[PDB]
């Protein structure tokens, strides 16, 4: 909400998370890791 | 002899079987190449 107390804090928090690679980590967790289609794993599968 | 009708039939049929036997040969080479690709678990990194 405009002019909120959580404003600045959350903003910095997002920047902190990204620099710690925590954001990238989360995405990898739900997109590729938790994924059902190992793309780089299906190409690494030399048995088909 | 040169019965153009059935002549091109023998030619096209030959080109047909040529492709097939070539495909069989190529594919069979792949089944042995991949059969070797499958490397046994030698280390933990392999798992």
């Amino acid at each position: 909400p405009k002019g909120s107390s959580l404003g600045t804090p959350v903003n910095l928090a997002v920047l902190k998370l990204s620099e710690q690679g925590l954001l990238d980590k989360l995405k990898n967790k739900w997109w590729y890791d938790k994924g059902e289609c190992g793309a780089k794993d299906s190409g690494s599968k030399e048995k088909t | 002899p040169r019965s153009l009708s059935g002549r091109i039939v023998g030619g096209v049929w030959w080109f047909f079987t040529l492709i097939i036997i070539s495909s069989y040969t190529a594919n069979l080479a792949a089944f042995l190449t991949v059969e070797r690709m499958v490397s046994p678990i030698e280390s933990a990194e392999d798992l």
